């Protein structure tokens, strides 16, 4: 064997650090992890209640499946220099206050489309499904009815009903997505009492992991 | 850390006996161990061994087919049955733990000791010295022999040196010659070339008077080396 | 038509030799083995190659009639055809079952489709298929001579090699295929705007190539087999049963998202 | 903040500095004296090499 | 108003000093002795067990020893003689950007996305390494992070800030705050007296750690600077960055020496690395391979091909036996 006794217990300790490495990694890739972004009063602080200095880490199980969270938000430094730490993950889920478009901090609801704008279409995430959350809708639908969307988008040009107006605003948001031909955008209408974004983002979830799974046996 | 040891007494020639060591202390499932003996008036010898997750188990050639070495990691305890007991296997054993890795420390722990009377190719290490007579202050030098040149091809010089103390365990002073160990005085000081060995003190109290040990770890089976006693 | 059918079983044993030493190099080289699928692939080819280097013996034992390797050899190289077929079948079913299992039930085979299981399900493939050649070797013997199992027994053991080897394998390609095909209809990415309905159903068109190569090349040899027992002919089938072991490759290849994305 | 930078940029000017030939002769000199002691420079026999 | 002012009049002077110090170039003078021919340097060791990007790597002072930061939060610790683990350290939160190792080697350390360095002990009277410290004063993400000794370490942060803490209590006893960018690089220098820092602003900042204040600013580059390295001889130093350039700084001369660049690399750089002698700069492309630079004539000796994916640390041993570079395609590489 040409080695000392010493050299191969060290040769074995090396193996038995082998194995827990590789039975470390094979329980870290059967978790699926989800980058959470969105804006200041956008409103995350809900859907991660919901749903359950430096980044946060959330973790919870829904249907033998378990989820990381990651809210980055707290990380007010160059997000060009630390975004590539997530350039693999399973989807970004994308939280937008769809009733703050009248509020002023530069409208919200224009600083939410930029950074949606920003974020879909990055190079780390070319194909990193979005599943994209409109919160506050009762917000918006009382908001609605007094003030007309147009404060927003002038050239709306449509009915002052909250079915049209969210509809437009959707269609707006969805029409960031350049080259959609890689990626989705699984949109969504939650509310602070709502209890359905859990299984909405367990079947976007799905739908990727069969994707993913199809592109490693090679049938695509 | 400690390793306290049970089983031992008096056992009739023929039986069976298990001895169990507890290990409190340290992170014991990364730690190789060994059973070493003490006959009641001669020097060390070395019994067994048992690796990490038990993947590796060795015996000495007096013993090989009739102990078996066990390890509880979950329940952090060391066992080692007995079957057949002779009468040459009356002795004190000493747990001695022991982690491989680079630059790490064998046989740094030794366990206190249990105690067994029964009613009635390998490497040679030499201690001619016996008996050196010593005054505090002083500087003493102790030799040691090697049947087989303990130098490897990766470089190592695998010889170790411990002192027992009258009425305790050994202690481990270099675990390869001329690495001093951990807690021991500046004072203790190894060197050697080849098959010959030197521990050398520079000064020394009246702490440091004790029996000095000499073990391989080329290869197995782990022969020490007869005792060199110190007298005040 | 001897000459053209031995220029065809040449052919046919150059191209599956060199397409299955191809894939395992591109396999081995020029991407890494990880995941299931590309152990998958491997084992298949080597199976597949097993299967073309025994060919040749076929071809010559038809060319001379008659079998001048003797029992020594005929014990050993009855025994590896039916070991590689076995294995190549059963690579094929594992296969399919693996795909079935990755779109199908994507969380189980998040803790089910990892490499090592993918390891453990290979080499208890190959072990069955070893007890089947040891089965094989057992019977094994040698008595214009013509080189054959020597033991009703023989009904029964073409029997169990059509219903192990052909229907069961059939029917389970063909269940676990359409059952993952209506799983990707029903899928929104899958059966989304014109370019994803054109990939579903290019993802259609190799599954049914696949079914399709393995039925019709497999087929006709296990006809003739149970016909007869209830010379052209008989060559001819088996032939093609080398160019499906041949041909598998050529399309898992080919026909591959990781191999066209690399090349 | 002006202020801060304003006696930032007055230390940074009152530095003695040297000319550029000088330092780059510090660099060659450097380089020159401790080539023979390089192993990346110019491969080592496979008899010294830790790493074969 | 007039305060900016004086601050253009002073940026003016200083500009004047230094292009009045600009005696010559480094290149005209180092245009008359032969280059190196070709350096090739073969994969001696490829070390495997990392399952994600692997961020930073650090050589031990022995030389011998390896320790390597992975976002499957894993500090790997090898032995690049063997190719075997000697430890396998589990971070709390596997976001980490940097990795250092003790000079004495009885500590690591490691930070990233938490905004904390983390001390482990590798020699504990256990037979595990366990956390010592969390050293948490950081606003931002730790980019960077190198031993004085074994009680001080300056951490740089991306809040524009350095700081150099106490390990003992956990405080940091000083605080570097002169950058207008985030800070991405660290490097002590040989005698361990002051550093120097680049930032996302394109100026690299050299601070004095006993004063506590910035000692010179140098601002050459165009985009966010990834990586800086220190030179042997302690009076120059290169800095990385993404405009796929490399620059040669002194300390003395106060302004850029050599500018280390091609036309047909247009891609970042993610670390810088010094030989031995001073005369090899080696700097981690985007490409998937390092290139190694005469750094004395400014010309590509050779290429570092070998990885599969981006080149995000690299390092040369002390006695300059071999070059590590790791990669986000998780294999680490030992090259000599
Ligand atoms: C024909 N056959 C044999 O095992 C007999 C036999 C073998 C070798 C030689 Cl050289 C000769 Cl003459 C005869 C098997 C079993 C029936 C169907 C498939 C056949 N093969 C299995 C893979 C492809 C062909």
């Amino acid at each position: 064997c040409t080695l000392s006794a010493e050299d191969k217990a060290a040769v074995e300790r090396s193996k038995m650090i082998d194995r827990n490495l590789r039975e470390d990694g094979e329980k870290a890739a059967r978790e699926v992890k989800l980058l959470l972004l969105g804006a200041g009063e956008s409103g995350k602080s809900t859907i991660v209640k919901q749903m359950k200095t430096g980044i946060v880490e959330t973790h919870f199980t829904f249907k033998d499946l378990h989820f990381k969270m990651f809210d980055v938000g707290g990380q007010r430094s160059e997000r060009k220099k630390w975004i590539h730490c997530f350039e693999g993950v399973t989807a970004i889920i994308f939280c937008v206050a769809l009733s703050d478009y009248d509020l002023v901090l530069m409208n919200r609801m224009h600083e939410s489309m930029k950074l949606f704008d920003s974020i879909c279409n990055n190079k780390w995430f070319t194909d990193t499904s979005i599943i994209l959350f409109l919160n506050k809708k009762d917000l918006f639908e009382e908001k609605i009815k007094k003030s007309p969307l147009t404060i927003c988008y002038p050239e709306y040009a449509g009915s002052n009903t909250y079915e049209e107006a969210a509809a437009y605003i959707q269609c707006q948001f969805e029409d960031l997505n350049k080259r959609k031909d890689t990626k989705e955008i699984y949109t969504h209408f939650t509310c602070a009492t709502d209890t359905k974004n859990v299984q909405f983002v367990f079947d976007a979830v799905t739908d990727v992991i069969i994707k993913n799974n199809l592109k490693d046996c090679g049938l695509f | 850390v400690q390793l306290v040891e049970s089983g031992g007494g008096l056992v009739q020639p023929g039986g069976s006996r298990k001895l169990s060591c507890s290990a409190s202390g340290f992170a014991f499932s990364s730690f190789g161990m060994h059973w070493v003996r003490q006959a009641p008036e001669k020097g060390l010898e070395w019994v067994a061994y048992i690796s990490s997750g038990s993947g590796t188990i060795y015996y000495a050639d007096t013993v090989k087919g009739r102990f078996t070495i066990s390890r509880d990691d979950p329940k952090n305890t060391l066992f080692l049955q007995m079957t057949s007991l002779r009468s040459e296997d009356t002795a004190m054993y000493y747990c001695v733990r022991s982690i491989y890795y680079y630059g790490s420390s064998p046989f740094d722990f030794w366990g206190q000791g249990t105690t067994l009377t029964v009613s009635s190719s390998d490497i040679v290490m030499t201690q001619a010295t016996s008996s050196v007579p010593v005054t505090p202050g002083e500087s003493v030098s102790i030799s040691c022999r090697s049947s087989k040149s303990l130098l490897h091809s990766n470089g190592n010089t695998y010889l170790y040196w411990f002192l027992q103390r009258p009425g305790q365990s050994p202690q481990l002073l270099i675990y390869r010659m001329s690495n001093l160990a951990s807690g021991v005085p500046d004072r203790f000081s190894g060197s050697g070339s080849g098959t010959a060995f030197t521990l050398t003190i520079s000064r020394l109290e009246a702490e440091d008077v004790g029996v000095y040990y000499c073990m391989q770890h080329l290869e197995y089976p782990l022969t020490f080396g007869a005792g060199t006693k110190l007298e005040l | 038509i001897p000459v053209i059918i031995t220029a065809v079983y040449s052919v046919v044993f150059v191209v599956g030799l060199v397409g299955n030493s191809l894939v395992m190099f591109v396999i081995i080289r020029y991407t890494k083995m990880k995941t299931a699928t590309n152990i998958y692939i491997f084992n298949l080819a080597l199976a597949d190659a097993l299967v073309t280097t025994t060919m040749p013996f076929q071809s010559t034992v038809y060319l001379m009639n008659s079998w001048p390797f003797g029992d020594v050899l005929c014990k050993i190289v009855l025994s590896i055809d039916y070991y590689n077929m076995f294995t190549s079948i059963f690579t094929l079913t594992m296969m399919s079952v693996d795909r079935y299992i990755a779109v199908c039930h994507p969380v189980k085979a998040l803790d089910f489709r990892t490499p090592l299981k993918a390891k453990i399900i290979n080499i208890c493939i190959w072990l069955l298929s070893s007890s089947v050649g040891i089965s094989a070797i057992v019977l094994g013997g040698t008595k214009v001579i013509e080189c054959s199992l020597q033991f009703w027994w023989d009904l029964f053991m073409k029997i169990c090699v059509f219903i192990f080897a052909f229907v069961i394998p059939v029917l389970i390609i063909i269940v676990c295929y359409t059952l993952m095909i209506l799983r990707l209809k029903s899928v929104r990415l899958l059966s989304g705007s014109r370019e994803k309905d054109r990939n579903l159903r290019r993802i259609t068109r190799l599954v049914l190539v696949v079914v399709a190569v393995f039925v019709v090349c497999w087929t006709p040899i296990h006809i003739f087999i149970l016909v007869e027992a209830l010379l052209s002919s008989y060559y001819f089938c088996i032939a093609l049963g080398y160019t499906n072991s041949s041909l598998n490759p050529i399309l898992y290849a080919f026909l591959d998202e990781n191999f066209k994305r690399c090349f | 903040q002006a202020r801060k930078l304003v006696e930032q940029l007055k230390m940074e000017a009152n530095i003695d500095r040297i000319k550029v030939s000088k330092a780059a002769a510090d660099l060659m000199a450097y380089c020159e004296a401790h080539a023979k002691e390089d192993p990346l420079l110019t491969p080592v026999p496979a008899s010294e090499n830790p790493f074969r | 108003d007039q305060l900016r002012q004086e601050a253009e009049q002073l940026k003016n002077q200083i500009r004047d000093a230094r292009k009045a110090c600009a005696d010559a170039t480094l290149s005209q003078i180092t245009n008359n002795i032969d280059p190196v021919g070709r350096i090739q340097m073969r994969t001696r060791r490829t070390l495997r067990g990392h399952l994600a990007k692997i961020y930073a790597m650090h050589w031990g002072t022995d030389s011998r020893l390896l320790v390597s930061a992975s976002q499957d939060g894993k500090l790997i610790i090898w032995d690049s003689y063997t190719t075997n683990k000697v430890h396998a350290i589990p971070l709390r939160s596997s976001w980490v950007m940097t990795c250092a190792y003790a000079p004495s080697g009885n500590y690591v350390a490691c930070g990233g996305l938490d905004n904390i360095c983390s001390i482990y002990n590798l020699k504990t009277r256990e037979g595990n390494v366990r956390v010592s410290r969390e050293l948490a004063g950081h606003t931002g993400y730790l980019s960077c992070c190198r031993f004085l000794d074994d009680n001080q370490i300056v951490t740089s942060s991306g809040d524009t800030t350095c700081a150099l803490w106490d390990i003992e209590t956990g405080q940091q006893t000083t605080t570097f705050t002169g950058h207008t960018g985030d800070v991405m690089s660290l490097s002590l220098a040989p005698d361990t007296r002051l550093f120097v820092s680049g930032a996302c602003d394109a100026s690299a900042k050299l601070w004095d750690v006993r004063e506590g204040m910035c000692r010179q600013t140098f601002t050459g580059h165009e985009s966010d600077i990834n990586a800086i390295c220190f030179f042997p001889n302690g009076n120059a130093f290169a800095t990385g960055s993404d405009d796929a350039t490399c620059r040669l700084f002194d300390l003395r001369a106060d302004q850029e020496l050599m500018t280390y660049s091609h036309d047909n690399i247009i891609c970042g750089i993610t670390s810088v690395s010094f030989s031995k002698s001073g005369r090899l700069l080696l700097a981690g492309y985007d490409d998937f391979n390092c290139n190694v630079w005469d750094a004395l004539k400014a010309d590509r000796a050779g290429v570092l091909a070998g990885h599969d994916n981006r080149v995000s640390c690299l390092g040369v041993t002390d006695d300059g036996m071999a070059v590590a570079t790791g990669s986000w395609d998780s294999f680490l590489k030992i090259w000599n």
